[PDB]
């Protein structure tokens, strides 16, 4: 044998990226879980160089951030290149899961539901990353995040006297939000792990829905240059963001360090939350916007339920295709909405909007594939 | 028959893997110092008279 | 009754638009494997099977190339077989048959 | 579902009903008494 | 195999296995030719010119043989 | 080990030596070049 295979270690490697079989035809869409996996240790690295000169005390903290972006050479760009980094995470993911929902590649039970959690934790990390500088925006942000657990009947109130360490958010609840954050993206690594573990028993879905066993190739060489040539695009629109337009996505009122007696007239969370806010917004009730809150996001948990189209994929499925369209321009609509303030024309847009999200996943897509059905005489 | 120039580029220096390393080490000593003289020239060249080296 | 004229015609836009005949291939060769649909593939006699294979090996290279092939070769909707149909009806039967002798 | 609906599955759940709602009984017991919960706990003796 | 023309060749090798052991066949075979290529020594050269000298000889044995050649 | 004594070693030792010298070319260029170790590059043109 050859010593690629003589070994669990290197067999183990060998089955997961020399010799495992991939279909021929799968296209750019898959490119961005490994671009996923670079975000996640760019961002493991700069963090690790940040959190030795950063401070976890409400008397220093914003400071701290002045002294590593003023007097830490080349500190400036190690925050943007972290700052940026979070971003572009978000933009792959958002990608990634839409490729899943419209190639039918949720009937790979294990791996969904994986995602599902990974989705969730990496939320959870980048809030918790988002309130350590301690400016304006990110106390308030803390704030409402922390206060969200009221809305528990019995014992919601003591949960957040207890998170908080004391009477009000404070000094306690920084060092928390700085351990959780140091700790979370490991818990990642790990549960990213375990995701690919479990996809690699059945191997990749292909656009076309149908099984590719007939023409499999292996990953070295193809799919390893693709993903190199990927990444490399991935840095040059990086770097054109961290050097020759950092300041695209900044918001100023972060640069006013916190105080605890004043709210900011407008208030706008960082983008990738902006539709989640919308949402909050659009109930009148405290308990129900919560609920809808959440459901928003593990609604993803039932849509393998809701399956009933013969075929997998939309490839082959217009109506199909028409709907999905129609749901992605529903979530652009509740992202600008979460950008406006609280009034009138933009009150009444948003519930429309977050009704028919709801609508959508739930009634009209399982209608639609009856229909197409029937259209096809099965 | 035809010395041609890529023949010989092959038959010298990339026929053998150990070889073809060193040229891309040498390779890199010298592009790196032209690249950075030339990116030097053109940015002090597109705005002369703003920078304190020269107004020092 | 005209109704079923106007049926048809319906139905036969809804195949021209979905497309797959663009790329050589039958209604019967898009389906997902379920459990159902491998065991009624299991039952096929050799020559479909070996017909299915080629066909679907094409398409794949087709997509691979992003092309489709001539227009003179594209699967016409008056005119295609629905292979694989019986034997799945009767997998379906079979499995029908021992549900209903589960409850009792 | 709809294949459920028969004699067999009938029979079937009745014969656990009892064990289901013992572990009720203990699920709810390990609670009460985990958490302090003086609802339940001030009635005990 | 050598299989020679007036002005071209064949250069190669031929195998039968069993369909889960070719890959290992053929890297077998490649890391034989690469090692000829770089690492021969002289005590199996002296084998193989003896091989060849001893093929050499025992075909021209007969007319028939002798005539073709 | 006493086993790799004799004329087979050292004729295969005889073969790699230049591909070895010419891999040590190259890694002392490449520390130099990456730690810009002016020991040596001061010599450079
Ligand atoms: C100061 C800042 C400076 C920044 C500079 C930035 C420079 C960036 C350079 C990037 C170069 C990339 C090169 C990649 C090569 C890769 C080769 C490869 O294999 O590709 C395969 C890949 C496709 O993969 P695939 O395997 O075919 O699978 C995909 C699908 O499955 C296939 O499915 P399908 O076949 O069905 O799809 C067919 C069709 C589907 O077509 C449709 O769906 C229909 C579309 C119709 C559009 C009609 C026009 C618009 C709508 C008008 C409608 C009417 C309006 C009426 C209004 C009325 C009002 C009253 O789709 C296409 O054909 C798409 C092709 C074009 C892709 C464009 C990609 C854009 C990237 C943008 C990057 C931006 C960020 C840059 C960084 C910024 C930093 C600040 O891409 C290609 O084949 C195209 C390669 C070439 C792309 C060039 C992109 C150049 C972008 C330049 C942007 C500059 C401006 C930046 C502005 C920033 C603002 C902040
Ligand atoms: C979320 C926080 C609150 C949670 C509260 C939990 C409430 C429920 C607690 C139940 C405790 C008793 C369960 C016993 C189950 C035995 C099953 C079994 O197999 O037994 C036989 C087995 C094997 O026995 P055996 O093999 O010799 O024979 C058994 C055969 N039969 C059954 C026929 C007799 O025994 C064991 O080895 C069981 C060991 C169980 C160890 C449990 C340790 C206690 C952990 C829970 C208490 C601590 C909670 C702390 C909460 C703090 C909150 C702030
Ligand atoms: C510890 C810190 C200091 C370390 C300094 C390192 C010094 C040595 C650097 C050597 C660089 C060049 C090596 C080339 C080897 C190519 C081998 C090969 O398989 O090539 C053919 C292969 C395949 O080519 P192919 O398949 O098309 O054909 C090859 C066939 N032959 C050989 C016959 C022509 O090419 C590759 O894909 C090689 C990619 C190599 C990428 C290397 C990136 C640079 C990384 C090192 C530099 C950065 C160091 C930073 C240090 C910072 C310190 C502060
Ligand atoms: C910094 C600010 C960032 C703002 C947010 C950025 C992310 C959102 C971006 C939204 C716009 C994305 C446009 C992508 C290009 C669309 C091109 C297009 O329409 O091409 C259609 C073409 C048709 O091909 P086929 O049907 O396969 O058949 C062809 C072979 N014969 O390709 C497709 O349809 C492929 C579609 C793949 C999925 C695309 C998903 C895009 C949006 C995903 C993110 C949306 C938000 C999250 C959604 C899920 C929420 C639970
Ligand atoms: C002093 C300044 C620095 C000098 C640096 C000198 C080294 C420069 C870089 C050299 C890189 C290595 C090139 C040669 C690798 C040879 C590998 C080898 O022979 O093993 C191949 C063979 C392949 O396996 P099979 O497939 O089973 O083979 C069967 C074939 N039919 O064996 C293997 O499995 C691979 C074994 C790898 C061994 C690698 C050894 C590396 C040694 C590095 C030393 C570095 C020293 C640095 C010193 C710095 C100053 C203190
Ligand atoms: C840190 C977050 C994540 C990482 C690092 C990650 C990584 C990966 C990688 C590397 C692949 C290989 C195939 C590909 O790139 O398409 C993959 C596939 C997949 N991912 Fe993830 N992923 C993440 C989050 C998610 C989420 C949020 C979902 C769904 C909600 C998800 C669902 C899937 C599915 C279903 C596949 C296989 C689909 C197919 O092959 O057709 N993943 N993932
Ligand atoms: C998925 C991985 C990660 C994500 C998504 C993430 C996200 C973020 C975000 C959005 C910020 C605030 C950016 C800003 O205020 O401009 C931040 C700050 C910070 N993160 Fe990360 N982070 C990750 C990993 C890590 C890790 C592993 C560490 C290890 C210590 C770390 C340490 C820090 C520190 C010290 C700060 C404060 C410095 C600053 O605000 O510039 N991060 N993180
Ligand atoms: O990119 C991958 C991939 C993997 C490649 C190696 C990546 C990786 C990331 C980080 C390190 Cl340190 C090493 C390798 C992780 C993703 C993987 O497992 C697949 O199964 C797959 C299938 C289709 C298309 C692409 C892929
Ligand atoms: O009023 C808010 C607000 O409502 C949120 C919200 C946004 C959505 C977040 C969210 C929670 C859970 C999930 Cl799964 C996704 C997003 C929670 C905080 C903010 O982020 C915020 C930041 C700064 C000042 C004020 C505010």
């Amino acid at each position: 044998t050859p010593m690629r295979k003589s070994n669990p270690i290197m067999k183990m490697i060998n089955h997961s990226l020399i010799d495992l079989p991939t279909p021929s035809n799968i296209s750019m869409w898959w490119n961005f879980g490994s671009l996923l996996a670079f975000c996640l240790i760019l961002q493991i690295i700069t963090g690790l160089f940040l959190a030795m000169h950063y401070s976890p005390d409400t008397s220093s903290a914003f400071s701290s951030i002045a002294h590593i972006t003023r007097d830490v050479n080349h500190g400036w760009i190690i925050r943007y290149l972290h700052a940026n980094g979070a971003s572009m995470f978000f933009i792959c993911l958002f990608l990634h899961v839409g490729r899943g929902l419209y190639y039918g590649s949720f009937l790979l039970l294990k791996t969904w539901n994986t995602g599902i959690m990974l989705l969730f934790l990496t939320m959870a990390t980048a809030f918790m990353g988002y309130v350590l500088p301690w400016g304006q925006m990110s106390f308030w942000g803390a704030t409402v995040i922390t206060n969200l657990l009221s809305a528990i009947p019995y014992i919601g109130t003591d949960l957040v006297q207890w998170i908080w360490g004391g009477y009000s958010i404070g000094n306690p609840t920084l060092s928390r939000f700085f351990t959780l954050h140091f700790i979370l993206p490991f818990i990642i690594t790990a549960l990213t792990m375990v995701h690919l573990l479990f996809l690699h028993e059945t191997g990749s879905n292909n656009p076309c829905g149908i099984s590719s066993d007939s023409d499999k190739i292996p990953f070295h060489p193809y799919y390893t240059i693709k993903d190199i040539l990927g990444l490399v695009l991935l840095l040059f629109i990086l770097t054109t963001l961290t050097l020759l337009s950092p300041n695209l996505l900044n918001d100023p009122d972060n640069y006013i360090p916190a105080d605890p007696l004043n709210t900011p007239p407008h208030i706008k969370p960082e983008w990738y939350f902006l539709f989640a806010y919308a949402i909050l917004r659009s109930v009148p009730n405290k308990l129900g916007g919560v609920l809808a809150l959440f459901l928003s996001i593990l609604i993803l948990s039932i849509i393998p339920t809701l399956h009933n189209s013969k075929q997998q994929s939309m490839m082959f499925r217009p109506l199909s295709q028409f709907l999905f369209w129609f749901l992605i321009t529903t979530l652009l609509t509740l992202t600008w909405i979460g950008s406006q303030p609280v009034s009138q024309p933009f009150i009444f847009i948003g519930q429309l909007a977050s009704t028919m999200y709801f609508t959508t996943v739930l009634i009209l897509m399982p209608l639609t594939s009856l229909i197409e059905n029937n259209l096809l005489k099965w | 028959a035809a010395v041609a120039f890529t023949s010989k580029l092959y038959s010298l220096l990339f026929r053998r893997t150990s070889t073809f390393a060193l040229t891309i080490v040498v390779g890199v000593l010298f592009f790196e110092r032209a690249f950075d003289q030339g990116a030097d020239a053109i940015y002090d060249h597109i705005n002369e008279g703003k920078l304190w080296k020269h107004i020092k | 009754s005209a109704s079923g004229k106007w049926l048809d015609g319906i139905r036969k836009w809804y195949y021209n638009a979905a497309g797959f005949n663009k790329l050589g291939l039958l209604r019967d060769d898009t389906m997902y494997e379920d459990e159902d649909v491998k065991e009624a593939i299991r039952r096929l006699p050799d020559n479909l099977y070996n017909d299915r294979m080629f066909r679907i090996k094409r398409a794949l290279d087709l997509n691979l190339k992003h092309q489709i092939l001539p227009k003179e070769q594209w699967t016409k909707y008056e005119e295609e077989n629905f292979y694989l149909e019986p034997y799945l009806k009767e997998v379906i039967r079979e499995r029908k048959e021992r549900e209903e002798w589960a409850k009792k | 579902m709809t294949r459920f609906l028969g004699p067999r599955y009938r029979q079937l759940v009745k014969n656990w009903i009892p064990t289901a709602y013992t572990w009720g009984a203990v699920g709810t017991l390990g609670l009460a008494w985990a958490a302090d919960w003086r609802l339940i706990l001030d009635w005990v003796p | 195999f050598s299989i020679c023309y007036a002005d071209t060749g064949l250069l190669g090798a031929h195998f039968v296995c069993d369909r889960m052991k070719i890959d290992d066949m053929m890297f077998v075979l490649q890391g034989q030719w690469m090692r000829l290529c770089t690492s021969a020594t002289e005590s199996e050269v002296a084998r193989g010119k003896n091989i060849l000298r001893n093929a050499l000889v025992s075909h021209l044995d007969g007319t028939t043989p002798v005539c073709e050649d």
